[PDB]
């Protein structure tokens, strides 16, 4: 019946303000100086990156800005048919590896990153030692669409996602005191992922 | 292959 579209107060406040300016989006876009060499930021669209079709390779690229406070939201656009076997979206410290040999959910694989595998609907963090957690929590009878929002609350130390205008709930906790960057892990040849910062709330 | 990649491409990140 009626799906719930209620969202936490602060997210409502932020989303009530006008979207961030082009200059602000660019300030928080993919960093061409902090990427896997198998990936490159599109010359004609600094908000989108492209992955060379390298075999047995998992590649990542970080956003230009590391966040330490405030509520921040950004939109990720990842064509569904361009995800392959492992497509993870999340955040990480500046130390997270941007590349690995073979195909896997690199983001969320060590204690340096936190990610949501869009194909497995699972949350990963320190994956080597910790088991993944289903998300969103199943209750009925879930596919992640082409676009959705990521919400990092550094004041509370949480990461959450909003799909189809629906708040999916807190995915990770314990991020307080860190400096986190937006990050993605991909393995599909020629995939293009777009990240557009929506806004930050200093509340 | 499965993830739409091919072995002809040079993996600059590995090298």
């Amino acid at each position: 019946l009626q799906a719930d579209f209620v969202k936490p107060a602060r997210i409502d406040i932020l989303l009530d303000m006008p979207p961030a300016s082009r200059d602000l989006q660019l300030k928080h876009s993919w960093n061409s100086e902090d990427r896997s060499l198998n990936i490159f930021v599109k010359e004609d669209d600094k908000l989108t990156f492209h992955r060379h079709p390298v075999a047995q390779s998992t590649d990542c690229i970080r956003g230009k800005v590391g966040l330490t406070k405030g509520l921040h939201i950004w939109e990720i656009y990842w064509p569904t048919r361009q995800r392959g076997t492992h497509a993870v979206v999340g955040v990480c410290t500046a130390d997270a590896p941007l590349h690995s040999v073979g195909y896997q959910s690199l983001v969320g694989s060590t204690e340096q990153s936190w990610g949501w595998d869009l194909g497995r609907n699972k949350l990963y963090h320190d994956s080597k030692n910790c088991a993944g957690v289903t998300y969103p929590a199943i209750l009925k009878n879930f596919l992640v669409p082409d676009k959705f929002l990521v919400a990092l609350d550094m004041d509370e130390g949480t990461l959450s996602f909003i799909v189809d205008q629906q708040y999916l709930g807190i995915a990770f906790r314990g991020l307080r005191g860190k400096k986190l960057y937006p990050i993605v892990s991909a393995v599909w040849g020629h995939c293009e992922i777009t990240m557009r910062y929506i806004g930050g709330l200093v509340d | 292959d499965i993830n739409n990649n091919n072995n002809i491409v040079e993996d600059v990140e590995r090298k």
